């Protein structure tokens, strides 16, 4: 994807992430841990049942059409009705073609840009406090007990709680 | 001593291929189909009103070949055409049949009002062996086959205005006999004609003398045309023989009806979508199934399958 | 004691709706609309030449009908039929009347040469009650009624070349009487029939006798064909009896000529895009007015509103009210 | 959007600001203001502008065509001439349909582009004087009286200048 | 004493300009061409059937104009009809000349099998100076022009069963004389008549007697038709005068032959794509040589140019 | 470009650049150098073939069909059979201008995409060791080799081993 994240500097997924599509794993003090991350989550199934929302917009009635078999060979008339048919198929097959070809580039698009926004929103929080190892990763240069971690998590960390400890460990 | 928080997403072991701009196969964690490309095999009966003609075909039923006497009430949305309908009435073709089938299919109704046409000095009833009626020869139910009385058949000339607010549809035909022995033992005149108008439009037939394949019994042939009648205009017939002529006229409505060649049997279920390998679902915008469809319907490609993805990209561990 | 700088953007007070790839409704600042919904009502008389059919058809002016005389030799871009039009001559039909007047109105003109065709041995310039002309019986101007002479219809047998560069179209009836009296009377023989032909092509038509319904006093009917004669090629009109004969033919031209059906009034201005409902603007690419149009027009669709986006997402800062 | 600035990490817009599309809003020693950046708004309308311009490109004349109403039954020729124009319709319905929204797509996503291009450039300007707050806010961790303003904001911002009064404020 | 490191990309000195959705016009390192404009002006003869008309028109070497004998039996997936074709046997009109065409074009075969009709008490075999072969007068060649033997012209009344399991087309005419004298001369009658019928159809056709102007010396004319006949089914012919006989059918398939107009020359060449203009290569997926294509094309379209960028934008130094 | 790359913070292109897309230039005590990035270069080139590919899928072939240039005026099934032809054209005329409009943007965004994901790659590589100059240009504050650069080009940067160095430069 665009963003570099999915498939890019995080190396894979987690299949035992199973209570959401994006999170945290840690460890600290107290051992390692793993929790889903709701809202980026939210963000990207709420634009995913959207766009499929779209695309299923029951938009297509009609009665009464052209014949499009025939019993009998007739010439003219029937080569337009068949011509004018073919025509109306290939151009809808296109459409669907290009669809569903630009939907989905943009669905693994829209997927790593949320990776990568939970990323610098976390980044963010930690401020001088953390340093990115470059691989999804932030090394944390204080203690961090598990209330400091659903802190960060769950977005109340005060970053200057811990600097001094932090900017120490890291100069 | 610190921490390590690591920021990730999910994968599962087996995930879906779809396409994208610039990979044909990309494998996603989940995936949804948008092509519909099965079907029960059936015609639901709700919620379009469904006829099925079994035995016989639109044009029989209009006609009134015997067989087809119990459509004569008949209505439908789609009427439902079968590969086994037979004609078992006198020899007929119909030029631009197609046309016909279409318009009267369209209509959605066979409902026939009967009008006292004055056919003065021919005889009128007319009946053939090849389209029995209980224990004699019949005809087809809304035609009438008028011949000589005594030793004449006088110049007919009748008017019909529609004094109505619907389109009236008369349908008429035209008698084409084996030989000239026939044409003149029938119709007196040595040649026919047919003469069907309307204000701004006519059709004028003239009869063909001549010998044909034997069906069902005969070597000569009826053609069949049809005339519509607007509100305010007027139906003239004029005719020195060979008149095959209107009892009445059929009700002409517009709306939503159609027809459809199909073998699927007819179910009790509901389905939107007809298509005739059966009823198919339209939960998904596309469909593979036919071209052929009516009601509210997936719009028919030709690919077999599209994946909309509905998930990111697959990274298994 | 030092100092904060915050990045930003703008939001507006009444920002609007419209369509994203995820949204089917998403505020941004400001959007523009592609769907022409609306009309003056009038057809504008620039930049294209229109031609008001008032009370004519394209066929009756092209037949020469005569209230209809006034658009001989007519030009039109588009030729506009309106509902009142009615026919007042002797009545007609034409087989393919969709076709002739479809080849007419894209001709562009109804540019009339008159040529000297000579018809030996029959009565020229018949004219009906049913085709008044000024006080007394007339006749489709275009057209040429010819009956016997004396006691006799001979055989017509006349050519016309066509030894110009452009294409010749002729048009040209049969008569159909309504009694036999009525058939002898005019035509002698008992049974008409017209051929008419050209190298490559022939059209034999037999009159029908019989009543049609009453027009204008009259259940007689006139039944109206066409034929293009190229140039290097030859006219051949072959009859014993029933002949509407041309008078000569119409230039045919290529071109952006039409026709439309439209009871919308003409008036002074310009606009290069005709709906029947009257002109509309054409700097929007879509347009939800009438399927039937004529110039540079935006492309129909069903949809009476779409909107662009020409700004941001509209956030505004939330307020405790 | 897929940068996650606009209606993301800044919070909201600013109906305040009426000459510009994007800007800066400061806080220091000599008070508070506001002003629009012109680069990254023309970036934005002359993308917009330019899109708008492709999508009402004039591009069909069309003259004498097929009918479309009919004022007669006529059955085959007129079940294929109707069936035409209504297979034409609902493919270029479905063509401005799917047009609107990609470019509207496209114009959310750009914008909050150059809202997020302009923050990157701020932060980059200001090297290690200044932390972002993570709310689109960078505290200045110096004095930055509104000369100093006014050259971060037209991009003549020397940062040695003021770094070891800056780096001394930060670090404790 | 530290070090830089700079990041960057490539750039060229002679970039090309493409469209976007946001620029009509904007500079990236390289591009490459959708459209197909040009040709090499000739029509590849693999791996397509090429039958070069040359002189003569497909419903020409179908009826046996004897300068078309050569395409007797003749097959091909493209029949190439130039603009110097000509005919030159006994003038004639198809009525719906267009769709007898497109039906023997489509059906790729000019395979014609004889057939034993008894044509009892005529003349078979009539000729015409204006249909010479060899130095005396002749006829289409899958045609036979029944005239009166002696003094009389009885009626005609055969039949021709299908019994293979392939439809048959019959070609057929009627003889359109230019005066009375030749239609009694020729067919002893005042007023011939021709009936084709099968069970399903039947096509009867009076003569017209007239001048028509002149054709390579005549002013008479033939009227070609056609039927086709189904396993199963039956021909039957019935004439008292005027009647063009057919010799046999011919044989029908179905498969991806047409019929092109074209100039261009023909060359010993692969291409999958043809058009009027000549062969086009398949490589892009649009061209704008030319609506009309045969094969594996490129779709049409009005641009002339289209430029899809295969590189990154292009800011040079 | 929406990562603001390419014609953005990275002032222009090299044209001495030949062998590949994307890469570095350095100074350093023993003087200046340029080398290709070889991975961001496939990266970008993988994904344009990719779509080169797809677009030139040869997928239609069409035998008989309806005539499309007539010798003779006949009106109405002539009229209809230029305006099935006409219709046809022009969507598949539209068709071709969205196509290569997307795909080029597309296209361009994508190699605005690899060249900012190289960039922020070598950043992280980078750690507090060096500082972004905002012109596309780390400043390195420590002696680094030819030795060292061609480390952190292909992948091998021990950070830790200069961290010292570099935390005293800089601060
Ligand atoms: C074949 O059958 C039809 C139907 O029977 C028949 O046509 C009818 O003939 C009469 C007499 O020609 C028509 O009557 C006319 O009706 C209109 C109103 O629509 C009146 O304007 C006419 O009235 C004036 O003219 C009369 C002279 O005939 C006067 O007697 C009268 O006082 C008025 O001045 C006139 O009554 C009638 O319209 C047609 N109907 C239709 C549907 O065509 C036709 O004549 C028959 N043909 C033969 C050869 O028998
Ligand atoms: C002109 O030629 C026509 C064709 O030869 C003549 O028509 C034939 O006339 C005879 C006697 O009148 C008919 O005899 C009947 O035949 C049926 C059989 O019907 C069908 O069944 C078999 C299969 O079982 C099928 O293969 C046949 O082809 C038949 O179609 C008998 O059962 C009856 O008893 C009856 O006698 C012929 O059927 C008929 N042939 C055709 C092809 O129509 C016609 O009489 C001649 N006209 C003149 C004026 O002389
Ligand atoms: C936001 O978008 C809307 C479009 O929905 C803009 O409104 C349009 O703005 C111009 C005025 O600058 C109008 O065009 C002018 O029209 C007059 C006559 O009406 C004409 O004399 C001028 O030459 C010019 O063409 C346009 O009509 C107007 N349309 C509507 C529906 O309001 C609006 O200006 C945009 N706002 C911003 C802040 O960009
Ligand atoms: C009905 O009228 C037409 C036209 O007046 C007559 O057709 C013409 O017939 C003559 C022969 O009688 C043709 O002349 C011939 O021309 C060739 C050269 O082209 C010349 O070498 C011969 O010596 C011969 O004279 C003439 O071409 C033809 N004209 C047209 C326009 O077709 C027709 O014969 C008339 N029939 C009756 C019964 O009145
Ligand atoms: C332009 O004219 C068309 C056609 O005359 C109008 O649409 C019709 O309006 C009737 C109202 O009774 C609708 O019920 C029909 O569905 C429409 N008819 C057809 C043939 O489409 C249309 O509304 C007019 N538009 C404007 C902007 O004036
Ligand atoms: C292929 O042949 C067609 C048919 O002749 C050429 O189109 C003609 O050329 C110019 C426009 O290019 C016009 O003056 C003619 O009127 C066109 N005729 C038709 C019927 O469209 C076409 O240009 C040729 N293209 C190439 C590449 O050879
Ligand atoms: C896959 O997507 C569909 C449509 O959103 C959904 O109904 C289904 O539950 C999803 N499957 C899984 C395994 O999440
Ligand atoms: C049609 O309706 C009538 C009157 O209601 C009825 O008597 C007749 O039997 C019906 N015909 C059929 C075929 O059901
Ligand atoms: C439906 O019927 C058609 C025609 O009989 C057949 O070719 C097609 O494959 C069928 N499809 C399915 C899914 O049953
Ligand atoms: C119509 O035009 C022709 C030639 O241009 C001319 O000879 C004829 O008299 C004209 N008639 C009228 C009424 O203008
Ligand atoms: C453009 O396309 C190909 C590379 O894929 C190559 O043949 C050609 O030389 C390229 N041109 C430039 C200027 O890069
Ligand atoms: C036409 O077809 C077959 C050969 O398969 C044969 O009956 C007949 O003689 C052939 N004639 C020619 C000229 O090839
Ligand atoms: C990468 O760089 C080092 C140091 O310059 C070099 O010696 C080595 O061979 C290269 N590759 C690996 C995998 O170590």
């Amino acid at each position: 994807g665009l963003f570099g994240a999915i498939a890019g500097f995080i190396e894979n997924g987690w299949e035992g992430m199973i209570d959401g599509w994006y999170g945290f794993r840690h460890q600290n003090s107290e051992g390692t841990g793993q929790a889903a991350d709701l809202k980026s989550t939210q963000a990207a199934t709420d634009q995913i049942n959207g766009k499929l929302n779209r695309v299923i917009e029951k938009t297509n009635e009609k009665f009464h059409q052209i014949e499009k078999e025939f019993s009998e060979v007739e010439g003219r008339i029937q080569d337009l009705e068949k011509y004018v048919e073919d025509t109306k198929i290939d151009l809808w097959s296109y459409n669907a073609e290009l669809l569903v070809a630009l939907e989905n580039q943009h669905t693994i698009d829209l997927t790593d840009s949320e990776m990568n926004k939970l990323f610098e929103k976390t980044g963010r929080q930690l401020r001088e406090n953390a340093e990115d190892m470059g691989n999804g990763c932030f090394k944390i240069y204080h203690k961090c007990d598990n209330a400091c971690i659903e802190s960060i998590r769950n977005g109340t960390y005060d970053h200057d709680v811990y600097r001094d400890e932090a900017l120490n460990n890291r100069f | 001593p610190g921490a390590t928080l690591c920021l990730g997403h999910h994968a599962v072991p087996n995930g879906t291929l779809v396409k994208t701009i610039t990979d044909d196969q990309i494998e996603v964690t989940n995936a949804t189909e948008l092509v519909q490309s099965s079907s029960t095999g059936k015609i639901c009966n709700n919620p379009h009103r469904i006829l099925d003609g079994i035995d016989c075909t639109l044009i029989d039923a209009l006609l009134g070949d015997p067989h087809c006497d119990v459509f004569q009430n008949e209505t439908w949305d789609l009427f439902v055409e079968r590969s086994k309908a037979f004609s078992n009435c006198y020899p007929y073709d119909v030029p631009d049949y197609a046309s016909l089938r279409s318009l009267v299919a369209s209509s959605g109704t066979l409902e026939f009002i009967t009008e006292g046409f004055t056919w003065t000095g021919v005889t009128q009833n007319g009946g053939s062996n090849a389209c029995k009626r209980g224990p004699g020869s019949g005809f087809f139910s809304r035609l009438n086959w008028l011949t000589k009385s005594g030793s004449t058949y006088p110049v007919l000339n009748v008017t019909m205005p529609n004094n109505d607010n619907f389109d009236k549809l008369y349908i008429w035909g035209v008698h084409h006999p084996s030989t000239n022995q026939e044409q003149t033992s029938l119709y007196v005149q040595a040649s026919g004609r047919v003469t069907v108008s309307t204000r701004r439009s006519q059709q004028t037939i003239i009869p063909n003398i001549g010998s044909r394949p034997w069906v069902r019994g005969l070597s000569s042939r009826i053609s069949i045309y049809w005339t519509i009648v607007k509100p305010g205009d007027v139906l003239v017939i004029n005719s020195n023989g060979n008149l095959i002529a209107p009892r009445g006229y059929f009700k002409m409505r517009t709306g939503k009806s159609s027809i459809m060649r199909s073998d699927a049997p007819i179910d009790t279920c509901i389905s939107e979508c007809i298509t005739p390998n059966g009823s198919i679902p339209n939960d998904k915008p596309f469909q593979n199934v036919n071209k052929i469809t009516y009601g509210a319907c997936p719009k028919y490609v030709k690919q077999n399958t599209l994946k909309l993805a509905t998930g990111m990209r697959n990274v298994p561990e």
